[PDB]
């Protein structure tokens, strides 16, 4: 199954705190082996990226993963564009969910 | 003391496909093995007493061996048989185990 | 019926000390044993050791003989663990269960206290 790949922008209450969180999820894909890329205004980041892979779900035997990558307000104010992409083995073309922080 | 080697590590399963799950005892132990089955967040769930005995409710597709063989039948895999599944010996008290992990293609 | 229920500190030191209860319920506490399980955060069971209260006979595996301490209450229907001397390798999820017709085996589960050092 191909993932279902959902990006989510840090909430109000923390960019208000002094931080920025984006939040990757990856749901209903199998096989287990997939993994999660991040770009900023296109350029891999993978420092404060934390993964966590569920196991196998009880229902319908597929895995889902969430990949969160941790950044300052400054550091998050101070690029624009974040891409999520997800390499698995249902297609060559890495799935890509990007938003902009603009709008 | 007494050592339960498990075999496979992992195996992936086609929905409705017989499988065995071998558990390899050191020391003879007549029967006294018993199966059980752990999911997700789960503790381990006792599926057949003994070497060959049906407990509660747990589907009708396990239980097989003696002495310093086991197997672990399961007849027709279903979705919900994802899991590890652990054997245990209650001969010594050492009360050593094993693992395999079930997955599902 | 039967029904085991476990509550631990939960939350520990290294180097201090803590106990574990186990309250047994539906059953004559005093007729089968029970046994202590403990399971790593995605890991495998691994036994600790065994009480029987009848007349509170202990017997444990060699890797847990001091951190474990096995201990149990006639008057209470309470079993007891107390793992003393805690460093970070005891953070897990410990399990008290008896078997319903085999006493080895484990028939009957408790909620289990996750413990972190």
């Amino acid at each position: 199954a191909a993932p279902t790949v959902s990006i989510f922008p840090p909430s109000s209450e923390q960019l208000t705190s002094g931080g920025a969180s984006v939040v990757c999820f990856l749901n209903n894909f199998y096989p287990k082996d997939i993994n999660v890329k991040w770009k900023i205004d296109g350029s891999e980041r993978q420092n404060g990226v934390l993964n966590s892979w569920t196991d196998q779900d009880s229902k319908d035997s597929t895995y889902s993963m969430s990949s969160t990558l941790t950044l300052t307000k400054d550091e998050y104010e101070r690029h624009n564009s974040y891409t999520c992409e997800a390499t698995h083995k249902t297609s060559t073309s890495p799935i890509v969910k990007s938003f902009n922080r603009n709008e | 003391d007494i050592v339960l080697t498990q075999s496979p590590a992992t195996l992936s399963v086609t929905p409705g496909d017989d499988v065995s799950l071998s558990c390899r005892a050191s020391q003879s132990i007549s029967n006294n093995l018993h199966w059980y089955q752990q999911k997700s967040h789960e503790s381990p769930r006792l599926l057949i007493k003994y070497a060959s005995q049906s407990i509660s409710g747990i589907p009708s597709k396990f239980g097989r061996g003696s002495g310093t063989d086991f197997t672990l039948i399961i007849n027709r895999v279903e979705t919900e048989d994802f899991g590890v599944y652990f054997c245990q010996q209650s001969d010594s008290w050492p009360y050593t185990f094993g693992g395999t992990k079930l997955e599902i293609i | 019926q039967v029904q085991l229920q476990q509550s631990g500190a939960e939350l520990a030191r290294p180097g201090t000390s803590v106990k574990l209860s186990c309250k047994a319920s539906g059953y004559t506490f005093t007729t089968y044993w029970i046994q202590w399980v403990k399971q790593r955060p995605g890991q495998g069971l691994e036994w600790i050791g065994t009480i029987y209260p009848g007349d509170g006979d202990t017997r444990y595996t060699q890797k847990f003989k001091g951190k474990a301490t096995l201990t149990a209450d006639k008057s209470s229907s309470t079993a007891y663990m107390q793992l003393i001397s805690l460093a970070s390798e005891d953070s897990a999820v410990y399990y008290c269960v008896a078997g319903y017709d085999t006493s080895g085996t484990m028939g009957y589960w408790g909620q289990g206290t996750s413990v972190t050092v």
